[PDB]
């Protein structure tokens, strides 16, 4: 379908052109501005890199985070979020809880890796 | 067995040399808004427990980097202007004639020249005349049958080219803050006696420092801080008599000073959209400028600067203070700047060791308009006058001091006003910290074994 | 203040010899090559450095506030007084005869 | 090529003034300080001062204060400078040689020096 | 605790704290500075990224490296080190060693993953 | 051997010098064009990283792709292929196939990884 | 191939003007108005500084 | 080989041009000299290989 493709379809039927929009984030004053710009895109997709990384979810597109959900966050069935919105509204949905959940993910990479792992490799 | 882990993000780090950013709060002031990021809000200062880190204020890079980036600034704030080049032209300069009781001091001082130069049209010639103080003419040719025909010129206006600073540039120190960049960060010596070189045992980590004020000033260091708890003297070898002894006060003594004239200005057209201004006329009558030191605040703290720098040396000296030794002008007095007027004060009844009766010191100054900041370095400035009278004030917050050489057989050490070398201002501010490169790859064995 | 001391007041040695002249003081040290002429060479600069220039005869080792300027092989055209130097105390050499 | 020229000998009576020049060139002269020393007949090197190329800033000590000036004075483009040790209450014991040296390091090592000024009163 | 946070704890306490590091290696005439110094951080940033994946560590803080531990680099018990030693000290401690093991490491990645694994693929 | 090392040498030799080529990958006016070189050779690797990553290779050198190899692409014995050739003629003797087989390798990490994975962490 | 160049060109003071003189070789030396009736009056300027 | 005295004129505030002010001695042609033996020896084993 090409880049964003069928925005206003469901959630779960978006997820399958999600190398569509991940292959569209890379690539004498003027050139200065133009440098500029690609520094700043080149930041945005190290910054979100570096993000997965520290999630545990580095190399893959979809991963588990095993992190519960919280009923505070969203009340919706699988049904409804899957089939029943767009990724646009689910956004919004949730937006207040956007950091929230981040630091939940980051403490359980801490959790994990070396807490309960370390100690098997002994 | 044992086995070799890595871990990344390890919080170690070792001395480097880089580039830091400027930020500030929110006419273009020269620095800061023009170009500058916003700071950070609601920095934070994060205290590293049971670490010692050595500092070295003289050694450190930051103040290269800030004097680059000041004479950088300052020249591009003076590119656009317009030059005085048309007006290096002979000069016929006279006694200038005023209705109001004029003191016989002033006459010497202030000279009526005449002179032809151009306007706005390149077949037209003006006859025109300003009002220029004695500093900035030179004389040539002199006539010994009619005085009047003598043959002057703007100062060294033979040598280099003078531009006349943008009357809309803002010339306030406004503080400017430095930000580390990502991958480094500033460490931070809190201990509050700390000498300015050597181990630090009480250290903190900052991204983005405070604010400080480009203060240009010599003999003595104005606004910038005070010291936390005592008077500090931080000087390189300390027994090297071409070093700098920089005494940090913990309290300030204020300083006022003026220009009692109006000095009414004149504006003249030169070119296609370029002017120049100058004085026209004064209303009123003459006198010099000058500042007023309270004396008993200075008598307090000449006091607690003696007794400090004797607790640095042999018990058996005394410590005196001595008149400057001379140089240029711009190290014999003091320098001000207070809206573009650069002052050049005599100091002589301050370090003279003379405790006088007087409740206020007042120190006459000159003022020049002709000015070479940067030791000769740079593009000579113009600074236009500005009608009405100036008064500003300021607080003394420490002292550039010289030891007068040295011998054998003496019972006394003599210092004497120094300074000139715009660095030290610099680090009297940043000697409170250095810069790190984050190096967050380390290893270590433990029992950590792969699967495979 | 820095103090300092000098010894010996003169040395007279044959050619070949290796000599020592003792300087102590309390700061850092150079050591200079004065001649009846136009000016002193610097010989000596830090603890032990040499200049550019300067044979390889001419030597020095500190120990406390101790250096003793060792000269290996002593040729004729070594005939001066050795001046130390802390700062802007120059203390009068030892003149070596040969 | 590092140099230092300095004046020939001169010959006055107690209470004139003296003026002993030195000129520096080739190297970059403004990142040195530039010292003087009185070297009388028998005897070792005097400090007589230092002064800053680039401020001209005298420094001397107790016992040529209000009688030794020092100055310097640039020349075109920089490339030599002129420094002058003006010596004004003369006396008899003041016959010495007069020596201007570079200061290249923070251990007051003097690698080049002029020729050296003899004056007699 | 923030950036280095508890940098003079022992060597223990101080891998809680890995990703608060991690997060902070990625952020006329002086816009060009400027820049330049984004450009940098970023050649430092990938190059620490590449030499952990040449490694086989990429997308973790902790990894196993299948290298035994040589008695020549270093001689203290686990308990020294993580419990009396900081991080700078430990750095300082084998300093002269830092480029051979990671020259060790690099042949662990090349017996593995292809001369150890490929042959089981087949 | 350095950088390119034995070009020369059979496909299946030159295969343990990997890392010496991927160590060569990173690292007034004058400084703008340096400037310029150092973006693009940041964007080159950012891109390679982005496609391994999309092929699910991400952090590895050698990795298997669960695709089948098609005889009209090649039709060589692996004895011929891995001792007879070098990399250069392997190069363009499957130059005009290049694309087809990452659109491929593409549909292999979209067929794993949610459709064969997400089914299975249910 | 040395001609002794007379010219009036400026000082370092924008209202005077100085007389001087300097060797030049001949290839950057361009002719104008060859004066027939003294031929030391012929004008001479140094080659393309015209264009 | 000629001495070529050089005389510095100032033309502005601090622009100055230098050009040659007299010669001291007599004054000859400039010129290059090459071996006569090597240059022919080049010159014949460039002939044989452009041959
Ligand atoms: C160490 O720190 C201390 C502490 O800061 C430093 O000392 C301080 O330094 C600052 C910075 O210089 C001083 O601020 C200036 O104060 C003056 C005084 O203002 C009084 O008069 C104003 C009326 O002006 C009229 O009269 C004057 C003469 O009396 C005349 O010169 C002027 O042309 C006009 O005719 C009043 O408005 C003013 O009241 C205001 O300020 C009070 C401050 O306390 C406040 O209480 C009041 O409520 C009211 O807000 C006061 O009575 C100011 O005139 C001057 O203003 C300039 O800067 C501000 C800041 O942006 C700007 O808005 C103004 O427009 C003006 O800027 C002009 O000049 C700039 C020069 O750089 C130029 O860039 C601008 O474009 C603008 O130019 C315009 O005017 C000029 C003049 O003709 C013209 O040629 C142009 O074409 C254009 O039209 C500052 O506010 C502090 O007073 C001083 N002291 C203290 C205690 O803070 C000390 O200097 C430091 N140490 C060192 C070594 O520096
Ligand atoms: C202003 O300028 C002056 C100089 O003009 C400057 O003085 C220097 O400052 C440093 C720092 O304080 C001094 O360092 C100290 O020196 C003390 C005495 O001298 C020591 O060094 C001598 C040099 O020997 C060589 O070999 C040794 C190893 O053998 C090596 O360390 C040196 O670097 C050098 O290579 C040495 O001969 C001397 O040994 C004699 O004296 C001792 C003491 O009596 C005696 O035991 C020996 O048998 C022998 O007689 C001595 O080693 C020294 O005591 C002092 O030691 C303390 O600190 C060290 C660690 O730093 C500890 O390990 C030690 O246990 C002590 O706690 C320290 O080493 C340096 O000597 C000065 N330099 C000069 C030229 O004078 C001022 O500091 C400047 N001031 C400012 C404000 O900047
Ligand atoms: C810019 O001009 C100043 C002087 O100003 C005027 O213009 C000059 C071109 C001359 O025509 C001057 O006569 C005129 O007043 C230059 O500084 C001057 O340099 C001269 C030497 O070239 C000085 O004269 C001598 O100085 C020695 C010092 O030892 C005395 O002993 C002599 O008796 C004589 O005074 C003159 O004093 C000096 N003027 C000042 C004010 O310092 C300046 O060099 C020139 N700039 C350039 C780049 O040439
Ligand atoms: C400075 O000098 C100028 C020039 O002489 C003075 O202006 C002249 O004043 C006389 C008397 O009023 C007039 O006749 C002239 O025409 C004026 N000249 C010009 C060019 O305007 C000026 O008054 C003097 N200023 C002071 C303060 O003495
Ligand atoms: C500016 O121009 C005026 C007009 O030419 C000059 O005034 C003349 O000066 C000369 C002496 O140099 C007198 O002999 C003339 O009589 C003056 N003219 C008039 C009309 O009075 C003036 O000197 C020039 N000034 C400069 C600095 O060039
Ligand atoms: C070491 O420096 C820190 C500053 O980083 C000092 O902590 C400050 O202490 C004062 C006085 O209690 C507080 O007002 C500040 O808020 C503290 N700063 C921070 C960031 O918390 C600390 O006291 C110093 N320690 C020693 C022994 O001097
Ligand atoms: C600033 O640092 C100095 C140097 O470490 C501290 O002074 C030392 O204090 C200890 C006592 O805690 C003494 O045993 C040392 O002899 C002192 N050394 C010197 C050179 O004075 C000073 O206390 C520190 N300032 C603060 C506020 O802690
Ligand atoms: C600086 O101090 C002098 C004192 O010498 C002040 O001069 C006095 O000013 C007041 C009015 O403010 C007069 O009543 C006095 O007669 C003056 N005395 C003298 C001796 O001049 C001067 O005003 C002060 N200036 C400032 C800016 O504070
Ligand atoms: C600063 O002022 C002092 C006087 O307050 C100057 O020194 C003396 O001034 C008196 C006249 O007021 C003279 O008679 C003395 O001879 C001066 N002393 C000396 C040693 O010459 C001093 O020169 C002034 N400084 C500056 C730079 O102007
Ligand atoms: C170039 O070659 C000529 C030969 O023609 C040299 O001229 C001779 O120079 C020597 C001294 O060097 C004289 O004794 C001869 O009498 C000269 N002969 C002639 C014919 O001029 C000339 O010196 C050479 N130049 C260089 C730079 O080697
Ligand atoms: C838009 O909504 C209609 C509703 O019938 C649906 O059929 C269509 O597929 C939706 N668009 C996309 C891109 O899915
Ligand atoms: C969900 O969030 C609310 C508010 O942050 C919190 O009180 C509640 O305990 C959370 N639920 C769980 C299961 O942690
Ligand atoms: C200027 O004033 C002085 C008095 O100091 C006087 O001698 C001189 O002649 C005056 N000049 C003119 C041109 O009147
Ligand atoms: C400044 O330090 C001195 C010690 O030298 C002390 O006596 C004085 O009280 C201090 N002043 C203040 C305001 O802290
Ligand atoms: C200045 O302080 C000293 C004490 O150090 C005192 O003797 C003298 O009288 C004081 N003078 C004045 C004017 O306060
Ligand atoms: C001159 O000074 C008076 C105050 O004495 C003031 O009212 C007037 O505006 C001033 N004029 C100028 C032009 O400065
Ligand atoms: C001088 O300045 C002060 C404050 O700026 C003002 O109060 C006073 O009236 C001024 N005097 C004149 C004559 O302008
Ligand atoms: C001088 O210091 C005092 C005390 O900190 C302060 O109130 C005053 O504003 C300062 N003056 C200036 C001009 O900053
Ligand atoms: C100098 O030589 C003497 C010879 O006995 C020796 O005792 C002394 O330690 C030496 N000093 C140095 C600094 O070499
Ligand atoms: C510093 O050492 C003390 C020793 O008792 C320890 O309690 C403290 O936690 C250490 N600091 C840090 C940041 O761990
Ligand atoms: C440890 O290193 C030394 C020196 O590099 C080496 O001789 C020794 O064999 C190494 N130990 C092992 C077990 O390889
Ligand atoms: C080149 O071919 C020869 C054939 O015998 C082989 O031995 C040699 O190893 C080859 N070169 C490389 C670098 O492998
Ligand atoms: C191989 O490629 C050809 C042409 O693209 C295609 O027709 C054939 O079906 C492919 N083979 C397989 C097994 O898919
Ligand atoms: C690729 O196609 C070109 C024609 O466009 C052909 O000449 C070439 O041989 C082909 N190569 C392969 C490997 O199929």
């Amino acid at each position: 379908l090409g880049f964003l493709g069928a925005a206003g379809s469901t959630m779960g039927a978006a997820s399958m052109t999600l190398t569509v929009q991940a292959r569209q984030l890379l690539s004498t004053v003027w050139g200065i501005k133009q440098l500029q710009t690609r520094v700043l895109a080149i930041e945005r997709y190290l910054k979100d890199q570096q993000l997965l990384g520290i999630w545990g979810c580095s190399g893959k597109l979809i991963c588990c985070t095993n992190v519960p959900w919280n009923s505070s966050w969203s009340n919706k069935s699988q049904t409804d979020i899957w089939n029943n919105m767009t990724w646009m509204e689910w956004d919004r949905e949730i937006s207040n809880y956007t950091d929230t959940i981040y630091r939940l993910l980051e403490d359980s990479q801490t959790q994990q890796e070396k807490n309960e792992k370390d100690l098997l490799a002994l | 067995n044992m086995w070799v882990t890595v871990y990344y993000g390890v919080p170690v780090w070792t001395d480097a040399k880089t580039t830091l950013f400027c930020a500030s709060d929110t006419v273009h002031n020269v620095w800061a808004t023009h170009a500058c990021v916003p700071t950070d809000p609601n920095p934070q200062e994060i205290v590293l427990e049971n670490v010692t880190e050595n500092f070295n204020m003289w050694k450190n890079d930051m103040v290269d980097q800030m004097h680059e980036d000041i004479i950088s600034l300052w020249d591009q704030s003076l590119k656009p202007c317009v030059k005085l080049t048309p007006l290096c032209v002979t000069l016929h300069c006279t006694n200038a004639t005023f209705k109001n009781n004029v003191t016989n001091d002033m006459n010497k001082e202030i000279r009526n020249c005449s002179f032809n130069t151009t306007t706005e049209i390149r077949d037209k010639k003006q006859q025109g005349y300003a009002l220029f103080y004695r500093p900035d003419i030179v004389l040539l040719k002199e006539n010994r049958n009619n005085s009047n025909n003598s043959e002057y010129i703007l100062i060294n206006c033979n040598a280099s080219t003078i531009t006349q600073a943008c009357p809309k540039v803002n010339f306030d120190p406004i503080p400017i803050h430095y930000c580390a960049p990502a991958g480094y960060a500033i460490l931070k010596c809190n201990n509050k006696t700390f000498s300015g070189k050597g181990p630090c045992n009480n250290v903190s980590t900052v991204q983005c420092t405070h604010g400080i004020k480009p203060v240009v000033s010599t003999q003595l260091l104005l606004n910038g801080s005070l010291a936390e708890k005592e008077i500090i003297i931080r000087s390189e070898n300390l027994t090297d008599n071409v070093k700098t002894i920089i005494v940090h006060l913990n309290k300030s003594v204020e300083i006022v000073c003026t220009r009692p004239n109006n000095n009414t200005r004149k504006s003249m057209r030169i070119g296609p959209g370029q002017t120049f201004y100058a004085t026209g006329d004064i209303i009123g009558d003459i006198r010099q400028a000058y500042c007023n030191i309270s004396g008993s605040k200075w008598n307090e703290t000449l006091k607690r600067v003696k007794e400090k720098l004797q607790e640095n040396y042999n018990n058996n000296k005394t410590i005196k203070f001595a008149p400057s030794s001379g140089g240029d002008l711009e190290i014999t007095t003091h320098s001000f700047n207070c809206r573009g007027e650069f002052f050049y004060c005599n100091t002589t009844r301050l370090f003279n060791n003379n405790a006088t009766e007087d409740e206020t010191i007042t120190l006459p100054c000159r003022i020049k308009q002709i000015i070479n900041m940067w030791q000769g370095v740079g593009r000579a400035m113009y600074a236009p006058p500005i009608a009405g009278n100036i008064t500003c004030k300021s607080n003394i917050t420490g002292l550039l001091l010289v030891r007068d050489g040295g011998e054998d057989n003496k019972t006394e050490e003599i210092f004497r006003p120094g300074g000139g070398n715009m660095k030290d201002n610099w680090r009297s501010e940043l000697y409170k910290y250095k810069v790190i490169e984050l190096k967050p790859l380390g290893i270590a064995p433990t029992g950590c074994k792969r699967r495979v | 203040d820095i103090q300092m001391t000098q010894s010996p007041s003169s040395l007279s040695a044959s050619v070949g010899d290796t000599v020592t002249i003792t300087c102590q003081a309390n700061g850092y040290l150079n050591w200079y090559q004065q001649r009846r002429g136009k000016a002193p060479k610097l010989l000596i600069y830090d603890g032990s450095k040499l200049e550019r220039g300067v044979p390889s005869r001419f030597s020095g080792r500190r120990w406390g506030q101790e250096y003793n300027l060792t000269i290996n092989n002593l040729q004729p055209e070594d005939i001066a007084t050795y001046f130390c130097q802390v700062y802007e105390f120059v203390v009068p050499g030892t003149r070596l005869d040969l | 090529q590092v140099q230092l020229l300095q004046s020939g000998a001169a010959v006055t009576k107690p209470g004139a003034s003296v003026r002993v020049s030195c000129e520096a060139s080739g190297y970059n002269i403004r990142d040195y300080f530039i010292h003087w020393w009185r070297q009388a007949p028998g005897q070792g090197l005097q400090w007589v001062g230092w002064i800053n190329p680039k401020t001209g800033q005298p420094n001397n000590p107790r016992q040529f204060q209000g009688r030794v000036s020092l100055t310097r004075h640039a020349s075109w483009d920089f490339d030599t400078y002129s420094f002058y040790m003006d010596l004004k209450a003369l006396r008899s014991d003041d016959t010495a040689v007069y020596f201007c040296a570079r200061q290249r390091s923070d251990y007051w090592d003097f690698d080049v020096w002029g020729s050296g000024t003899q004056v007699t009163v």
